[PDB]
């Protein structure tokens, strides 16, 4: 995205490294306070827009605890299935853009086509394409259209391929791993006492997922 | 004569072609508005240099290969080969390839 | 009739070059499961000359303060030499036939580094500097086993005339007596061109993209006519025209399946691969091309 | 339950040896990516023609905003302001009084194009279906001023649009 | 599909195709319908030298036959 | 094979009413496919469908060379469709 | 006349060359880069149209600005406009853009790209869908084409 890095080098090796935020800090946080919570729900859609319904699914839930209630178990599997949809959604843009930088700039397209039906399913779910907001402090929006689940198997029955694909053209070559073999390596005990959590833990050994 | 015709012609051309590239957007009226010296850029330099004046010496080796003296031939050519593979293994060794 | 001759062989090939443009980019589409320009003109062929004409109607970025001489002079010389380059080349007769042909093209290659030097000098940026230095170090490098390469594979032909690499060729490629050598020929080409996975770097910057890409397909060229030797009746040149044309744009193609097939190394990684990898086999490959012809009593002829 | 992803170990024996060898010195995987591009190639693209051709869409997309009106041509907005206390983004201004025959209608009603995130909360907040976000999406504007719409504008975009954005009511009227 | 990369591609084969080609006909128009003498080595030069002096119209493409022995 | 191919392009240079109107569709939408007549709108838009090709390329429009005040034969635009034939083009529905 | 038919033709050229192969330097911002990227996607093919992907700021004609402008971005955004050659268009796309949208009441975002630079092209949505920004980049090829510059220097 935006980013401003000050950093210092001798000759080739970097030395220090300083990044500089800030360049899109709108103010999140204070414009929540004069909404209401319906209100305030879209702006966890545009807080990691890569992965738009797994940023609402937090907010509900948090919302959903201070209530005291919770959702139907329907609408439970509904937004699971859709956090595993944007799991996948935001995996293959951070996969794509990551080898895109590097330079290998093809399986961006592959997968980028494969977004644009995960797009046309969250369209059809809400509406949106992307600020879905879909998933509310009670459950979802709305049911579910009578002709989306036999769409997302015939979606989810061909991605297999996809992801062979886009490990043929990585995964195994030389170019890639010199690329990315022994880049960036974090010992267990700094990754957990700087605070990371996710691919950042378990690429280290360490065994949690919540 | 025939090389140097060919040879203006293609500055000519490149000239006539950079000069109205140049001036063909400057008719129109517009707005119109350090130290670090790293070492190992001169080291790699100097080392195409000298791998460049072994090939030189290398340069004459289609000719040499008609002689009647073919093992003193091969002797030398193989001897200048090994050279250039002892300086490039003294250069490996001694940490001149790293960065 | 030599004035018609120059011309003859100099447009064509700057039109061959600006449709190398709309070739790579539909190439580059179909490989990525889209397609490339088909909206200006019928097939997209329009879109280089509309490209063209965009380039040379936009407001020049003068530095204002750097050398206007050199910000001038180095896509004079780039260019110049793309053009040069092309003359000694037997297609199947040379427009110039020079008798070191081959040498006469390793130094204009040569030649071809100080419109990078130029070019980064009078940016007037001490970050473009950098990456003209970072540029200029590979173009050695990589020439450097260009040369000793070239040398290696004419041991077998006899002479430096590019002519007579048609009379080596005439039963078999040379492909097939040098695989070895070819593959690193054409990995050092793609470095020299600055070309993926080696790219790591108005009107003058059209005019360096023309000088580019006029490499890149004489380089190919080059390759073709060194490794893929067609076959010359003197009877109707125009068989080993197609055919030679025909091997050209094949490598070419190449050159964009790649370009969109890899990704890019790193700086001191291409340099390790240079100087750690393809140097010693070089160097081994040409003690044993010197060798060979002695031992097996198979010396080309002409001295 | 757990995976590993990178625990394998390469044997050692002479021929896995020659074979990663053969691979180093033939580049082997190098070819396997090139053939992939190839055959990548040579199939169909999914590139479609727009704007002769366009993109699959649902009743329940959010496009423009349109004001609509009962069957007899009255309008349905009764000024109860629901979707202006229900904007998160205060991109709706209403302005009231009675009519000359005693209705509540509004007087003023703009909508901020440029500050509407396209929510659809208002069309959900209204109880008599007057304000909508119909399925219009090409109303790109060379100006700013002309995205700052007004009562007669949105009046003007329900009575172009009535056809479609009624049958994509129709459409999608059962899952609300 | 594929085959629409192919028409500029063959736009490009014909440009390659006019230089190689043009240079080969301008050596028939220039020397007489025969391929243009190659002269290296200083005694092919010496040849075409003789041949331009015992043409009797400056140009050595002009053969001189066993018809001119008398 | 190759046969069948060109006799298919044969049959699309045929299908739009000769030479003329296939350079036309060729310089005027990049498309020369041809497809079943599907509508014909008042303001002399023209709807086609075929259903053997994939999901978007499906349906299209070649729309009208003269709209309300504006010569069309070139500059066209998407906002130009009836908004019932919009409904039936972006398919939101399965009937025109 | 054939004076003014000469200038005619001549801006109908220059026009046809101009809008047929724009170049575009995107800031992406915010999520509207997201929308950028699939534009540029197999589907829509930015490409096809002669509209290259990412081309570089000193080569480029017009900017797309798809996102939020903050108070810390605005010079950073204001100069790389300034070092765009001429002739320069900027496309804004998104609420972020247009008129800050939903951070409009906010301390550190500026309300409007249009404060900075000016705007040729106004594309709405939240963020505007790929067809959306394809649809704009085609009105301001229109827009493009209706220019006229030697005409007014032959008629002043
Ligand atoms: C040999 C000497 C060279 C010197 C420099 C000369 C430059 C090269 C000359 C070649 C120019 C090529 C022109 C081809 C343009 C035709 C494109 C045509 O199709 O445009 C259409 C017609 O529009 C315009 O009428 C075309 C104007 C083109 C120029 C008009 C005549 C100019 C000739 C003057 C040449 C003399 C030059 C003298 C000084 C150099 C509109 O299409 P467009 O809107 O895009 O796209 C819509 C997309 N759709 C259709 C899919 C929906
Ligand atoms: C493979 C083929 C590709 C082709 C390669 C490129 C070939 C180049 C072809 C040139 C086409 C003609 C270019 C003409 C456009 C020049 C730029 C232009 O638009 O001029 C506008 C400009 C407007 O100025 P103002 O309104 O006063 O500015 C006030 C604002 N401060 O008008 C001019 O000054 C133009 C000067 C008169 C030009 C008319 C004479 C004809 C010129 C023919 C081309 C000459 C060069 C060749
Ligand atoms: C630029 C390159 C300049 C020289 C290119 C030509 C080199 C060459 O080898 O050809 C010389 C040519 C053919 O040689 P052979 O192959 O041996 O065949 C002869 C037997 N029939 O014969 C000649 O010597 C004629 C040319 C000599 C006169 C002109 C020499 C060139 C002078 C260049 C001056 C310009 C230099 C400016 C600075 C350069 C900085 C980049
Ligand atoms: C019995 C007597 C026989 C005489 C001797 C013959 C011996 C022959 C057997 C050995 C020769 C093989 C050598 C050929 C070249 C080898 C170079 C090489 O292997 O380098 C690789 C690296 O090479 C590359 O990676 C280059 C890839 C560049 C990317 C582009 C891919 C190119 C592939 C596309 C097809 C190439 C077409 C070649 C032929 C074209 C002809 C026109 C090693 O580098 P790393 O794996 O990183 O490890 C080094 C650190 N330990
Ligand atoms: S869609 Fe949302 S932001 Fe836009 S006017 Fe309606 S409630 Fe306000
Ligand atoms: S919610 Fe509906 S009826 Fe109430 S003010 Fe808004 S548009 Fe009018
Ligand atoms: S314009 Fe809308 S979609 Fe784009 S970044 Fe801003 S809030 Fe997100």
């Amino acid at each position: 995205g935006v980013l401003r890095l000050v950093m210092e080098l001798s000759g080739e090796m970097v030395r220090k490294c300083d990044p500089h935020i800030g360049l899109l800090h709108r103010g999140t946080e204070k414009l929540i306070e004069y909404k209401t919570y319906l209100q305030a729900l879209p702006y966890f859609d545009r807080l990691d827009y890569v992965s738009m319904m797994c940023n609402e699914q937090a907010y509900s839930l948090a919302v959903e605890k201070l209530l005291n209630i919770q959702p139907p178990p329907r609408a439970q599997w509904i937004r699971v299935l859709f956090g595993e949809i944007t799991r996948l959604l935001n995996h293959i843009m951070a996969v794509t853009t990551h080898a895109l930088d590097i330079g290998a700039m093809t399986p961006f397209f592959w997968m980028f086509e494969e977004r644009e039906k995960m797009f046309e399913f969250y369209e059809r779910v809400s509406g949106a394409r992307m600020h879905a907001a879909y998933i509310r402090p009670g459950g979802v929006h709305q049911d579910l259209p009578l002709g989306l689940l036999d769409d997302i198997y015939e979606f989810s029955k061909n991605f297999s391929f996809r992801i062979d694909e886009l490990e043929e053209m990585l995964t195994n070559n030389r170019i890639w791993r010199n690329r990315t073999v022994d880049i960036g390596v974090v010992t267990a005990e700094d990754a957990l006492n700087y605070g990371f959590s996710g691919v950042m833990l378990r690429g280290s050994g360490i065994q949690w997922d919540l | 004569m025939n090389i140097m015709l060919t040879l203006l012609t293609n500055v000519t051309l490149a000239s006539l072609l950079v000069l109205i590239a140049f001036w063909l957007p400057q008719l129109n009226a517009y707005s119109e508005k350090r130290l670090p010296f790293s070492m190992k850029f001169f080291l790699v330099a100097i080392t195409f240099l000298l791998f460049d004046l072994e090939i030189a010496l290398l340069l004459p080796l289609p000719w040499a290969s008609q002689t009647n003296n073919l093992k003193t031939m091969l002797t030398m050519a193989l001897f200048l080969l090994i050279l250039l593979a002892a300086s490039l293994a003294y250069e490996w060794t001694q940490k001149g390839l790293e960065w | 009739m030599f004035m018609i001759n120059i011309l003859s062989l100099i447009i064509p090939i700057l039109l061959a070059v600006a449709f190398l443009t709309l070739v790579e980019r539909k190439v580059l589409g179909y490989m990525q499961l889209r397609k490339g320009p088909n909206v200006v003109g019928p097939y997209g062929l329009l879109q280089p000359i509309a490209d063209a004409l965009k380039l040379f109607t936009k407001e020049p970025l003068r530095p204002a303060t750097s050398s206007i001489s050199m910000f001038i002079i180095a896509p004079i010389l780039a260019l110049s030499l793309a053009l040069t380059m092309w003359v000694p080349l037997p297609m199947p007769y040379p427009l110039i036939n020079m008798n070191l042909g081959v040498l006469f093209m390793l130094a204009m290659s040569s030649l071809a580094v100080y419109s990078i030097l130029w070019s980064g000098w009078a940016s007037n940026s001490k970050y473009a500097l950098i990456g003209a230095l970072r540029a200029v170090a590979q173009t050695i490098s990589y020439e450097v086993t260009l040369a000793i390469i070239l040398l290696s594979v004419l041991l077998m032909n006899g002479s430096y005339t590019l002519s007579t690499l048609i009379t080596t060729q005439e039963h078999i490629w040379m492909i097939f007596t040098s695989w070895p050598l070819a593959m690193m020929w054409f990995i050092s080409t793609l470095a020299e061109t600055n070309r993926a996975p080696f790219d790591l770097t108005a009107g003058p910057f059209a005019m360096f993209f023309m000088a580019e890409y006029a490499n890149i397909i004489m380089m190919n060229a080059f390759t073709a006519i060194l490794f893929l030797g067609a076959s010359h009746d003197p009877h109707t040149p125009e068989l080993y025209t197609i055919n030679f044309v025909l091997k050209t744009l094949a490598l070419t193609i190449t050159f964009l399946w790649i370009r969109a097939s890899y990704p890019r190394f790193r700086y001191d990684q291409l340099m390790h691969l240079l100087w750690k990898s393809f140097l010693p086999l070089t160097l081994a490959l040409c003690m044993w091309h010197i060798s060979l012809p002695i031992m097996t009593a198979s010396i080309p002829p002409q001295s | 339950t757990y995976k590993f992803v990178n625990m394998r170990e390469p044997s050692m024996d002479m021929k896995s040896v020659t074979d990663r060898a053969a691979q180093t010195l033939l580049w082997t995987e190098l070819v396997r990516g090139l053939g992939m591009t190839l055959s990548y190639l040579f199939r169909e693209p999914a590139t479609i023609n727009y704007p002769f051709e366009k993109g699959p869409l649902s009743p329940r997309f959010r496009g423009e905003h349109a004001l609509r009106r009962y069957p007899s041509g009255e309008e349905r907005c009764i000024a109860c302001k629901l979707c202006e206390a229900v904007c998160p983004a205060q991109a709706i201004t209403i302005e009231a009084e009675p009519r000359a025959d005693g209705s509540r209608r509004t007087t003023r009603y703009d909508i901020d194009m440029t500050k509407c995130i396209y929510c659809g909360f208002c069309q959900e907040a209204c109880p008599v279906d007057a304000i909508v976000e119909g399925p219009n999406f090409e109303f790109s504007t060379e100006t700013h001023e002309e995205l700052l719409y007004n009562k007669e504008k949105l009046l003007n975009n329900g009575d172009k649009w009535e056809a479609e954005i009624a049958a994509n009511i129709q459409a999608d009227y059962l899952y609300r | 599909m594929w085959f629409e990369i192919l028409p500029g591609i063959a736009v490009m084969a014909a440009c390659l195709f006019i230089p190689g080609m043009a240079t080969a006909h301008i050596h028939k128009f220039t020397n007489g319908g025969k391929e243009k003498r190659v002269a290296h080595f200083s005694y092919q030069w010496n040849l075409m030298e003789r041949d331009r002096r015992i043409s009797g119209v400056n140009r050595y493409h002009v053969t001189k036959g066993l018809e001119n022995i008398d | 094979e190759l046969v069948q191919v060109l006799r298919r392009g044969l049959q699309q240079v045929s299908g739009h009413g000769g030479l003329r109107g296939y350079l036309r569709v060729l310089f005027r939408a990049n498309d020369v496919r041809v497809g079943t007549l599907v509508g014909e709108d008042k303001y002399g838009n023209k709807y086609y469908e075929d259903n053997k090709q994939f999901f978007g390329r499906h349906r299209w429009v070649i729309y009208t060379t003269e709209m309300n005040g504006r010569d069309t034969f070139w500059d066209v635009d998407g906002s130009m469709v009836p908004p019932e034939w919009h409904r039936w083009l972006h398919c939101m529905t399965d009937d025109p | 006349s054939r004076g003014e038919y000469v200038v005619a033709k001549l801006d109908d050229l220059v026009n046809w060359a101009r809008r047929s192969s724009l170049w575009p330097m995107t800031f992406g911002l915010a999520c509207c880069a997201v929308e950028m990227m699939h534009m540029a996607a197999p589907r829509y093919d930015m490409d096809r149209f002669g509209v290259v992907f990412r081309a570089s700021p000193r080569q480029s004609d017009v900017m797309i600005v798809a996102g939020t402008l903050t108070n810390k971005m605005a010079p950073a955004l204001r100069k790389v406009y300034d070092q765009m050659p001429e002739p320069r268009y900027v496309v804004s796309m998104g609420s972020c853009a247009n008129g800050g949208g939903y951070y409009h009441y906010s301390y550190s975002v500026v309300r409007g790209c249009d404060r900075i630079v000016p705007v040729d092209i106004y594309v709405p949505g939240c963020p505007p869908t790929a067809e959306a920004l394809l649809y704009g980049i085609l009105q301001l090829q229109r827009k493009i084409k209706r220019e006229k510059r030697l005409r007014i220097w032959y008629r002043r």
